[PDB]
């Protein structure tokens, strides 16, 4: 029975340890250092009543989205700090939003278990249910594909006009809490409350590889630009880079002074900085490659629950508790 | 053009009205949270306040909203619940020789440590109901469960002559409830910014929400209090 | 049960030397250095924001 | 040596004024985390507090110090109407705080829809405005001037310039600055400390197995030891009496001036205002 999973555990971690030639500081200690990283407010949008959740920059390096406890999702406009529109929820949690390519739709979805879809051409088009548990993180395909992680410990592959789930990628221990989707289509991955944090294909449906090594309750997740390589989140103090085409683990971010755990990473459009916010009311940045921080961003009242960068690179919007969305340049 | 950002401002302002009128109507409104057992009776506190599930009821002019999160023994949705007013705890204090395969009044005590406990939730109080206080007064005078079995603190435990009993006729069965809610009360206070609010109910009973009402306005007034430090 | 399928499944892989993943990645990193507005120094005509 | 001396002391009183203010209202308009319904009061009471100190302290100083008056006989009413505005609406404004204190305790429903911004910037406009009326309206329509031989020399004279009032002046002033506020602040907090103690008494027999008596001792005698006897010698003084002196009324008067620099240290002692203090400095 357990002797097989057993056998099979050795063997990927004879695979891995085998793989493993030179770690990337190794190889990284020779490259010129970031430097010191002075980011300043640009703007402070301040137009939320409660605690906000989620939030997911638009296909245009313009509009926002940003979902709060109070129930209200209001689209913001970044350049401007006009408020485009306000589109109320009927649940009054939101854990997640999202905002699709196209921009004629935007998800919102929480503890309902339902994933609504509002068609801003600000109506509910279609609400897509059928999930156990709460909904943890909702990403668009395209206009008409949506995947959301469920607190069932499974993550569905959705169609707006048929409703039913297209596919299941069952197979996790833990709640799902956080995904994110490749450059192209094809390949997604997601981390659990288990350590655990796994690759997907949306076509096959199979955990194509699992990975773990982390101490537990992985909370967010970002692709590397490249895509071949992703960065894990955890209620540890630590923030890891995972990589694919190794299947193992490449670096680990983690400091002396921080105890705190993280809530959300984003890489920056080169790469080179990995921003992860923090419990802590302070966002702080780190080098990709060389594993040091560069500089801790200003702090806001409360917590921090989201971090976003914009598809050209402009900037990065962070979300606390404290309802203020301060976008950073 | 500029007359899109006038367009644009205009809507800006529009928006900004409607937010300004939803957070004077939602400011009024208070959030409470059910975090009871499955055999705890939730559903009798449930029909007894309207007389994921939103119960809205008004007291006295004052607007409430009771949300129930509905196995998941891995609570991460709890932190979201961090501006609620109180969180509404349904203990069954007759549930006492129940067995799990461990007693499922020692599991509701391990899951009030873990609400008590918690790192996001550090300034919400509880208010704690103890349903089925007839069934446990039948357990108790019948004698087939004794109190000492599953619990052994029970052999060197003695009625508190300050708390005042019910006219229950009976110093056994007060000694058992005066006993279950020490328990609570001991674990709450191992840990002054919120509190615990114990309180023995029945099913027939349907004065809970005058108990509520009470209950959250004394919450409320020593939040006041810590904040101005008088207390 | 079907734990055991997919370890077995997940085992069967090809795998690059992770010195060279390394390589791959610290090349990307240094080709698209200057497209990145956040790093690279931002003109203050170029930002939108100010 | 006695002059030299009292100038020393005249200079910490008003740079300990200055800056304590200035910190208080700097601390609450840069960090939008401490703006709230309260806070709006207590930094209209720190602006009250700091043009005080700015400007009638250090012109009282140069003027008790050189023992005459350089300026002009506008500019001395201008000092004197600047003076009584200032006291005025920082007393109010006391009272304003303890009153919100008050419906926040005792009615803590209905507490977060009587206090909103609006209602605050209203509450603080009016409270201004009455200062104004009260400090200006009698004093450019020389309104408060007395009847005495000795007052119409002093108003006549140029260098010197002190303080004559009517008996029915006295009165008002003393009456809208300190006294109304004075039996308000106490009747409510004469309730909060009823219900504090009820509280107590309740989590004490709740729980088995002080704080806010200090806390109104200290603000109540911060106030009342510091503004009292002043506002009773006013009106003994109007009242058909000789035994106040200049040195006496003056010295009241100045003890009444430090109230405002021992005000900020009281007002704000939350962890919250430490925070924002430490991190500006
Ligand atoms: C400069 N001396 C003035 C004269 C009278 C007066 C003061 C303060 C508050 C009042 O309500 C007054 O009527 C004193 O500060």
């Amino acid at each position: 029975l357990r002797q097989e999973a057993e056998q099979l555990k050795n063997q990927i971690r004879d695979a891995r340890k085998a793989c493993a030639d030179a770690t990337l500081s190794q190889i990284t200690n020779n490259i010129d250092p970031v430097g010191r990283i002075q980011m300043r407010t640009r703007r402070t949008l301040r137009g939320h009543l409660a605690k906000i959740y989620a939030m997911h920059w638009g296909t245009d390096s313009r509009l926002l989205v940003s979902a709060s406890q109070d129930g209200k999702l209001i689209i913001w406009d970044s350049y401007t700090t006009n408020k485009v529109h306000a589109i109320p929820l009927r649940s009054s949690w939101v854990m997640t939003c999202a905002y699709a390519p196209s921009g004629n739709y935007v998800a919102c979805g929480g503890l309902d278990n339902i994933c609504s879809i509002y068609n801003l051409k600000v109506r509910v088009s279609r609400e897509l249910a059928g999930h156990t548990g709460y909904l943890s993180c909702c990403r668009f395909l395209d206009d008409n594909q949506i995947v959301t992680s469920s607190g069932d410990t499974t993550c569905a592959l959705w169609d707006i006009e048929t409703g039913q789930q297209t596919t299941t990628f069952t197979g996790h221990t833990g709640d799902v809490m956080s995904l994110s989707l490749a450059p192209d289509t094809r390949l997604f991955v997601s981390g659990a409350c288990d350590a655990s944090a796994k690759l997907w294909d949306v076509r096959e449906g199979m955990c194509r590889q699992t990975f773990t090594g982390h101490e537990s309750d992985i909370n967010a997740i970002c692709f590397f630009p490249n895509g071949n390589a992703f960065a894990t989140g955890s209620d540890d103090a630590t923030c890891r880079l995972f990589d694919l085409r190794a299947d193992q683990e490449l670096m680990t971010y983690s400091h002396d002074n921080i105890i705190c755990g993280i809530t959300s990473v984003s890489f920056s459009k080169s790469g080179r900085l990995l921003l992860a916010g923090y419990d802590d009311f302070n966002c702080n940045v780190w080098d990709a490659l060389k594993a040091d921080r560069a500089g801790v961003l200003a702090g806001h009242d409360n917590r921090v629950s989201c971090l976003g960068v914009t598809d050209d690179g402009m900037a990065v919007a962070t979300g606390s508790w404290d309802s203020f969305l301060k976008i950073w340049n | 053009q500029r007359n899109e950002e006038k367009a644009q401002r205009e809507a800006n302002k529009k928006i900004e009205k409607q937010l300004q009128k939803d957070k004077q109507v939602y400011r009024a409104t208070h959030r409470l949270l059910l975090l009871g057992a499955g055999e705890s009776g939730k559903s009798t506190i449930v029909k007894q306040m309207r007389i994921i599930f939103e119960t809205k009821f008004q007291v006295d002019k004052v607007n409430f909203h009771m949300f129930d999160v509905g196995r998941d023994e891995r609570r991460k949705w709890i932190q979201c619940f961090n501006d609620v007013t109180a969180i509404i705890f349904v203990v069954a204090s007759s549930s006492y020789n129940m067995v799990i395969r461990t007693n499922r009044l020692q599991e509701a005590l391990n899951l009030f440590k873990s609400i008590w406990n918690n790192r996001w939730l550090r300034t919400i109080s509880v208010i704690l109901f103890l349903n089925k206080q007839d069934l446990l007064a039948e357990k108790v005078l019948a004698g087939k469960s004794k109190i000492e079995d599953y619990f052994p603190e029970f052999a060197r435990y003695t009625t508190p002559e300050d708390a005042t009993p019910e006219p229950g006729e009976d110093p056994r069965v007060t000694r058992a409830k005066y006993f279950i809610r020490d328990e609570f009360l001991r674990i709450s206070t191992a840990s002054g910014r919120h509190y615990c609010y114990p309180h023995f109910t029945c099913a027939v009973d349907t004065e809970n929400i005058r108990r509520v009402f009470n209950d959250c306005r004394d919450i409320i007034q020593r939040m006041h209090l810590r904040q101005y430090e008088l207390l | 049960r079907k734990l055991v399928e997919q370890l077995k499944m997940e085992a069967n892989i090809d795998r690059i030397k992770v010195s060279k993943a390394a390589a791959d990645l610290m090349a990307y990193c240094e080709a698209h250095a200057k497209e990145d507005p956040l790093l690279t120094p931002v003109p203050a005509s170029e930002n939108p924001f100010r | 040596v006695w002059v030299v001396g009292m100038g020393i002391v005249m200079s910490l009183i008003v740079l300990a004024i200055v800056f304590g203010n200035v910190l208080v209202i700097t601390a609450i308009a840069k960090f939008e985390r401490l703006q709230t319904v309260t806070n709006y009061f207590i930094t209209s009471l720190a602006c009250a507090d700091l043009v005080m100190g700015l400007a009638v302290v250090p012109f009282g100083a140069a003027h008790i110090l050189t023992k005459t008056w350089t300026f002009g006989n506008f500019w001395c009413e201008f000092w004197t109407s600047i003076d009584v505005l200032c006291v005025t609406a920082s007393i109010e404004t006391l009272c304003v705080i303890a009153v919100d204190r008050y419906f926040a305790i005792t009615s803590p429903f209905k507490y977060q829809s009587l206090l909103t911004k609006n209602k605050a910037r209203v509450i603080i406009l009016m409270v201004w405005i009455v200062s104004g009326l009260t400090s200006f309206l009698p004093i450019q329509m020389h309104w408060y001037r007395a009847t005495h031989q000795e007052a119409i020399n002093c108003y006549a004279e140029e260098t010197c310039c002190d303080f004559f009032t009517n008996q029915a002046y006295a009165i008002a002033s003393s009456i809208v600055s300190f006294y109304v506020p004075l039996v308000i602040m106490v009747f409510v907090y004469s309730r909060v400390f009823q219900e504090a103690k009820r509280q107590l008494q309740k989590i004490d027999k709740s729980e088995g197995r002080h704080k806010a008596l200090k806390t109104l001792g200290i603000i109540m005698g911060t106030f009342t030891l510091c503004w009292l006897p002043f506002f009773i010698v006013n009106i003994v003084h109007v009242i058909q009496d000789n035994l106040i002196r200049k040195e006496v009324y003056i010295l009241l008067n100045w003890i009444g001036y430090v109230n405002s620099g021992f005000n900020p240290l009281i007002y704000c002692r939350s962890p919250d205002f430490r925070i924002a203090f430490q991190e500006l400095l």
